[PDB]
Parts: C-alpha cells; structure tokens; sequence
C-alpha cells in the first residue's frame, strides 16, 4: 500500500 | 454541544495533554469544541485538529480494512452474517466521523479562512476526508470521488500560486493527492507524474532553507520517494 | 442492554472479529453482552472476556498514568484546573470499566463457578480489578487493597490444592499477586519471596509437560524473573 | 516499574 502523510 | 460550556483556552490545553496520553478521541472532541467557538485557528490549533482526526480515523480504516479482507475471502463455508454486519458497523462509524469533519470545513472553517495557508490546509483536509470516505464507497462512489478530487485541485492551485515549492503542506498535499490518483481514482501514470514533479521541484527550492525549514521538507519528499519505488 | 437481541454464539463470534481489528471496546461490549446470557463461559470464551477488558483498562491506566506525572510536576508555575480535570475524567472512565467488570464477577461469574480453572480464574479477575482500582485511590484505598488481598488470597489457596506448579494461570496469578505486594501493598520482601517460590516450585515441574505446554509456562515464568532481576 | 501478566 502507498503511504500517505503521516500525523505529524 | 458537550464542551459548549468550557473556556477555549482549557479545550486547546485539555486537546494537548489529551495528545501527550495517546487519547485521541478524547482529543478529536476537545479540538471539536474549539473549533465551534467560531474564532480562526491558529496554525498550531490547525495541526491539533488534523492528529486527533487522523488518529481517530487511522484506528477506523484499519479495522476496516482487516474486516473488508475477511469479508472477501468468506465470498470464495458458510459463517451467516456476522461478519458483514460488524464491518457495516466499523464502516458506519467511520462515515460518522468524515461526515463531523466535513461539517466542520463547511461550518465555517473553510468560508472563512482568507490566507493561502489556512485555506489549503482545510481543502486538502476535506480532500483527505472524501478520499476515506471513497475508500469504503460502493454503490455514490463516483460523486464521493469527484468531490475529493475537486477540494484537492483546488488546495494545489492555491498551493502553486502562494507558496514555495518546499512548504511542507504543499508537499504533504501532493503526496495525498498522488495517492488519491492511484489508490483512488485509478490514475497510476497521474499518480507517478504528479509523485515526480513534486519531487524534482522540491529539490531545485531545498537551498533557500534553513537548517530547521530543511528537515521539514526533506521529511515529506522521502515519503514521495518511497511510493515512486513502490510504483515503479 | 444494548447486545441483549444478538445471539450469545453471535457475540463471540463479533468478539473474535474486534480482536482481529484490534477493536478492543467493542470486543469487550460484545463480551459483556456474552456473559449477560447467563451461561457460563468456557475456557477459550473467559480468555476473550480477559483480553477485551485488559486492553481497554490498559489504555486508561497509562493515560492516568501520563496525566498523573504532569499533574505532580505542577505541584513542585500555576497553569489553572485543567490538568487535575482532565486526569479526574480519565481516572473516572477507568473506574467506570473496573466497576463493570467487578459487577459482572459478582452477577454471577463467580458464584457459578464450580471448577477450580474457572474459579481461579475469575477471583484473579476480581484482584487485579481491585489492583486497578487501587492504584488511583487515594481518601478507601485501605479498603481496596483488602479487596484485593482477599481476592488473590483465595484464588492462591485453590491454586496451592487444585492445580500443578505450572499451570499458566496459577503462575499468573502469583505473578500478578506478587506485583500487588511489590507496588501496592509496599511489601517488596512479600512480592520477592512470593516470585521466588512460585519460580522454583514450577521448574522442578517442567519434566512432566508437553512442549506446547511446556512453552506456555516458561513464557510466565520468564516475567517473574525479569520481575526478580528488577527488584534485587 | 514491574511486569504483570500480559494480555495472551
Ligand atoms: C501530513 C500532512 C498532510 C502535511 O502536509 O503535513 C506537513 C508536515
Ligand atoms: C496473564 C494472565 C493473568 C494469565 O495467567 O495468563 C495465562 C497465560
Ligand atoms: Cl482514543
Ligand atoms: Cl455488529
Ligand atoms: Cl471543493
Ligand atoms: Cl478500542
Ligand atoms: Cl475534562
Ligand atoms: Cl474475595
Ligand atoms: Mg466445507
Ligand atoms: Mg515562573
């Protein structure tokens, strides 16, 4: 899976 | 509303040690009642907002997705129906928790907010938000999908006019919407070229930086670096 | 209740799911909802009840926990009520969860347990919910801990009679029991003697099991030497 | 602190 952005 | 009658100074304190114990929900609605007492947020206040959210909703998409894959390999013995149901009921969650958070962009965080800074970060909340909500579309799904699309192109010509290649939101935006286009709306090539260009200009802007401003962006452009790995 | 339309077999069923997802509030609903049928729980079902409440009161303790720590700080500049509220809410919650399971022991797990597995089980339930309870306790807390001796104590003397050195949940329990002395009751010589004996009494038990349950036994075993090795 | 039994 991609990797969206992160909390944070 | 139930945090209508505390002062905003206490939620935004109560939302921080909330933080500092990993109560994220409890987090969510401190930040929630904040938000309704109709001032502007600040940016700290902002990223506030957007951890206890995404917390909330990470926890959410995962159980979700860990019952969608049990879900599906029942449909290759028969169990009755309680699997469906429980994902029904993690997934009904879910969209309740969405549907606050774009009620909150829509009243009245993103009418009011006027700085490039603000505004982007509530679009390509919303973005974000209709883009979890896709993610568990079945039957609408193709709405869902327009409107996600919409609040992020939006949020990245604002981006693109107001700010430096290297600002961290803008950066955090276009990997979200890259992930949108592969994960989401079926554009893999859209994905790849938007992955790299991002990228590439990030890179030419990297040497206006400070030390500090530097790490911040780096941080972001790895996170663009491992898809286009994936993806490629 | 809110379970009382699902069928028991149901329950468990939605348990097993919660658990998968790591949905450990509601895994501990649907088990409340299981026990509230009114039949006794068998082994693999007690197991769940465990896990599901564990977990739950797991994330309030070391919420309290990180509240409490900053609360003690403040009282070494003046920042106003929020921190001492906020750890009253958390602290309240969690009693709010030892307060159910305590009412589920006590209507009527307990009294229908006939069997030394299940009785042991549920008084060690009952102790380490006493434990919780006590950690937080501050005006009562004399009470408490001599619910919570009580309840280790007469789960220790069926565990002595019915059960061999190395059964998990005879090891548990004094391993459990043991921490009561060291952190609560402020008995370390209590806590190390009782780890200890219960170490040595299990590894001149080992010859006799399996290597499964061979396996289950030592990892109980290593935490109290871990626990020896801490307080010596 | 000391480790008590683990939830499993
Ligand atoms: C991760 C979020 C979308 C963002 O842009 O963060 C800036 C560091
Ligand atoms: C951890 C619990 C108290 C117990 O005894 O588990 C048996 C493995
Ligand atoms: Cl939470
Ligand atoms: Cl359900
Ligand atoms: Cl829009
Ligand atoms: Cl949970
Ligand atoms: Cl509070
Ligand atoms: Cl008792
Ligand atoms: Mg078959
Ligand atoms: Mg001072």
């Amino acid at each position: 899976r991609s990797a969206s952005c992160p909390s944070l | 509303g139930a945090m209508g009658s505390m002062e905003r100074a206490s939620l935004i304190q109560k939302a921080k040690l909330a933080e500092q114990a990993e109560r994220y929900e409890d987090m969510a609605a401190f930040m929630k009642g904040a938000v309704e007492k109709g001032e502007e947020l600040s940016c700290e206040e902002r990223n506030l907002l957007s951890v206890a959210y995404k917390n909330v909703v990470g926890g959410q998409r995962a159980a979700w997705r860990v019952l969608s894959s049990i879900e599906q390999k029942s449909n290759e013995e028969e169990k009755g129906p309680e699997v469906r149901e429980y994902r029904e009921k993690v997934e009904t969650e879910l969209q309740g928790v969405c549907d606050t958070v774009l009620g909150l962009l829509d009243s009245h965080l993103i009418k009011e907010a006027g700085d490039a800074e603000s505004r982007v970060f509530y679009l390509k909340m919303k973005g974000d938000y209709y883009r979890y909500l896709a993610e568990v579309a079945t039957g609408d799904k193709k709405r869902i999908i327009d409107s996600a699309r919409s609040a992020y192109q939006e949020a990245m010509d604002i981006s693109k006019k107001e700010m430096p290649p290297t600002n961290p939101i803008r950066l955090g935006l276009a990997l979200n919407f890259s992930v949108f286009h592969y994960e989401i709306a079926n554009s893999p090539e859209e994905a790849i070229s938007l992955a790299k260009t991002t990228f590439d200009e990030a890179m030419a802007d990297l040497h206006t930086l400070s030390e500090d401003s530097y790490k911040d962006s780096t941080l972001i452009m790895q996170l663009l670096r491992d898809n286009l790995t994936l993806w490629t």
